[PDB]
Parts: C-alpha cells; sequence; structure tokens
C-alpha cells in the first residue's frame, strides 16, 4: 500500500 | 572506505548470510 | 525483484533508497559508497521521454531500510541532497548507455548495523569476478512481477551471461559499459530485477578478501524474468574513472 508518514523536519 | 563491503551483522562477526554460498560456490 | 526473498536485517547495509517528497513514493534503489556519496541509474533521475527531471530539492534518500512502507524508526536514517551529478555522457536517447549518477549528501551519515558502505571494484578484483557464470546478488524493493509491491528488501542471486548472449536477445545496442545477467530458459532458474529496483547495486563477494564489491547498477530489461530475456547492469568498474573524478573534484 501507501507510505507511512516520516518526520516533517525531512520535508522542509 | 576503509572497512567497506564487511558487514556488522555478518562479516565482522564472522556469520553468513543465507545464500552468500551460492554466489562463493560459482566462483571456480 | 522477481522470484526473490526477503533479505535478512543487516543483509545489504549499502541499500538505498530513492524517496519522492511528493507525492511520497519510492523512486529507485541506490547504494551507499561512502559517508556522503551515493550511487545511482541516471535514469532515475533523468529520463525526458517521460518528462522525468528531478532536482536535489525534489527527493530525499533514506538509508538503513529494510520494510519499504514503514517510517523505521531508531533505524533508518533520512538524508537530504546537497548535489546530483549525472554522467555528462548518459544516453537516454537510445540505449541507457553510461546510466550512472552521483549524489552529494548534505551531511555525512553515521555508520550503525544497518548501514555501511559498499565497496567499489579494482581493476583485478572486476577482471576476476565479472565471468560468465559467476553470481552476483540484487536487491531492491521493486515489483515483484512484470504486471504487487513486498513488504520488506527482497534479494536474489543471479549470473552473469556472456556477451554474445546479451547482444543475442535483444534489438537495443548493447555497449561496454554494460553487462547482462540471468538465468537462461533451459537452467530450470528464474529471477530478475524489475521497476522500482533501478538504480539499486548488483554485488558480488570477493573470495579473496571476503568483501563485498558493487560490480553492477541495475539498469534496464524489457519486461521482468521473461524466457530468452536478460537484465541489464550499467558495468561499474568501467565508468569508476568518472566516479573518482566527481568525487575528488567536488
Ligand atoms: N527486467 C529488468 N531487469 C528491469 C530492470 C530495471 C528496469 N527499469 C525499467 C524502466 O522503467 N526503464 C525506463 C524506460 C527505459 C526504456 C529503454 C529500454 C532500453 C533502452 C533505452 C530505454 C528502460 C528503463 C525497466 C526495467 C527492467
Ligand atoms: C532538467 O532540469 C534542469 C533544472 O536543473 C534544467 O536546467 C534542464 O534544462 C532540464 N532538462 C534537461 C533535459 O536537463
Ligand atoms: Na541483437
Ligand atoms: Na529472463
Amino acid at each position: 500500500g501507501d507510505f507511512e508518514e516520516i518526520p516533517e523536519e525531512y520535508l522542509q | 572506505e576503509a572497512d567497506c563491503g564487511l558487514r556488522p551483522l555478518f562479516e565482522k562477526k564472522s556469520l553468513e548470510d543465507k545464500t552468500e554460498r551460492e554466489l562463493l560456490e560459482s566462483y571456480i | 525483484i522477481v522470484e526473490g526473498s526477503d533479505a535478512e536485517i543487516g543483509m545489504s547495509p549499502w541499500q538505498v533508497m530513492l524517496f519522492r517528497k511528493s507525492p511520497q513514493e519510492l523512486l529507485c534503489g541506490a547504494s551507499l559508497i561512502s559517508d556522503r556519496w551515493v550511487l545511482t541509474a541516471a535514469h532515475c533521475l533523468l529520463y525526458p521521454p517521460w518528462d522525468k527531471n528531478f532536482t536535489e530539492n525534489d527527493l530525499l534518500v533514506r538509508i538503513g531500510k529494510h520494510s519499504r512502507t514503514r517510517y523505521e524508526r531508531n533505524i533508518e536514517k533520512i538524508s537530504m541532497l546537497e548535489k546530483i551529478y549525472i554522467h555528462p555522457r548518459y544516453n537516454w536517447r537510445e540505449n541507457l548507455d553510461r546510466d550512472i549518477a552521483l549524489m552529494k549528501l548534505k551531511k555525512p551519515v553515521a555508520f550503525s548495523d544497518y548501514i555501511h558502505p559498499v565497496c567499489l571494484p579494482d581493476r583485478e578484483t572486476a577482471a576476476s569476478l565479472l565471468q560468465a557464470g559467476y553470481k552476483g546478488r540484487v536487491t531492491g524493493w521493486g515489483n515483484l512481477k512484470e504486471t504487487g509491491q513486498p513488504s520488506v528488501l527482497q534479494v536474489v542471486n543471479l549470473p552473469i551471461v556472456e556477451r554474445p548472449v546479451c547482444k543475442d536477445s535483444t534489438r537495443i545496442r548493447i555497449t561496454d559499459n554494460m553487462f547482462c545477467a540471468g538465468y537462461k530458459p533451459d537452467e530450470g532458474k528464474r529471477g530478475d530485477a524489475c521497476e522500482g529496483d533501478s538504480g539499486g547495486p548488483f554485488v558480488m563477494k570477493s573470495p579473496f578478501n571476503n568483501r563485498w564489491y558493487q560490480m553492477g547498477i541495475v539498469s534496464w530489461g524489457e519486461g521482468c524474468d521473461r524466457d530468452g530475456k536478460y537484465g541489464f547492469y550499467t558495468h561499474v568498474f568501467r565508468l569508476k574513472k568518472w566516479i573518482q573524478k566527481v568525487i575528488d573534484q567536488f
């Protein structure tokens, strides 16, 4: 299925 | 790297994985 | 990977996952060759015929993973990219010749039981191990069949195939910068890499010093595990000079 949410620190 | 290619959970502990023997056995 | 099996924990500590920021998805495989450099296939980042052109800010590199979709807290490390280098002569218009790229991490990653670099071959190791009949190992979170996804990293061991056999199995013009691997229809064994696996490593264990060396990069194939067809891999040693150049100069 889809992927699990990863920490927001790695999306900025 | 100095210790490149040596896996902590395998080579460093002298433990072999499930199928590496297959690779080694093919190297005539 | 098609017809492979689940990998053991820490079995491929150099395996890297190329992860797209938004929409969050798996793009390709890759390999860790040092604390700050990742090796992958150029077509994973650039392939104009499909309007694919990712830049440093478009993705993340996930290291030390085993499970394909879970965020493995305290185990995996997610890194940002500082710079991407694609081979100046990567041939995407015709046959994916020189399908290779380097990615410089913003910050070095710490090694651990699950994160450890693979070795790059030297002329002697390559000449000694790159022979028809000799088996290598491919790993990846790619498709399980041509036409779904595995829960954890998959692994398959495949024999290197004679160049004539590789050439005579396709219409594509094959170059010195690639080699093909896989079982022949009559060998009664199957397995191949597949979409999602590209960029990943094809490794071999040296019987001389017991180290694992990355001899190839999953590049392309027609379908997956089709009889009479073979997986094609970028010849890493053949392109080592360019790799060293990029690392040394940058
Ligand atoms: N069975 C395999 N070993 C295998 C492994 C990796 C792969 N990646 C792709 C894939 O999606 N590609 C993008 C489109 C490309 C089309 C192509 C094919 C030959 C020459 C030039 C371009 C192939 C790679 C197909 C494919 C097949
Ligand atoms: C790909 O994206 C880059 C942005 O860095 C752009 O400069 C280039 O023109 C684009 N197309 C190709 C084929 O590189
Ligand atoms: Na041909
Ligand atoms: Na095949």
